[PDB]
């Protein structure tokens, strides 16, 4: 029973976490196509600090 | 994180072009005001070096 019942325990825990993680990698990687719009200033920078 | 550091240049950038339009402007009229300035407080010093009896 505890080898049986625990597999099941261990396994459904990581079944619903990376599928959690599937979809927030890809709400991130939308947000990240926002930010690659605007920024073409990053050499400016320290000479403007 | 590269994501939360890029919004933090990002707003470095917008802090720093808020400030450099208007520093640009005063540090082209320092030193021609300075001199007058200093020429005026020499001058007016002068009617101070003067004790009334």
């Amino acid at each position: 029973n505890l080898v049986i019942e625990e597999y099941q325990r261990k396994a459904q825990l990581l079944i619903k976490q990376i599928r959690d993680m599937r979809s927030e990698h890809v709400a991130l990687q939308n947000q990240q196509k926002l930010a690659e719009k605007v920024d073409r200033k990053i050499s400016d920078k320290d000479e403007n600090i | 994180r590269d994501l939360t550091l890029l919004q933090r240049e990002e707003r470095l950038r917008d802090l720093i072009e808020k400030q450099d339009e208007v520093l640009t402007p005063v540090v082209t009229s320092k030193d021609p005001f300075k001199d007058n300035y200093t020429t005026f407080a020499t001058a007016l010093d002068s009617t101070r070096h003067q004790l009334a009896i």
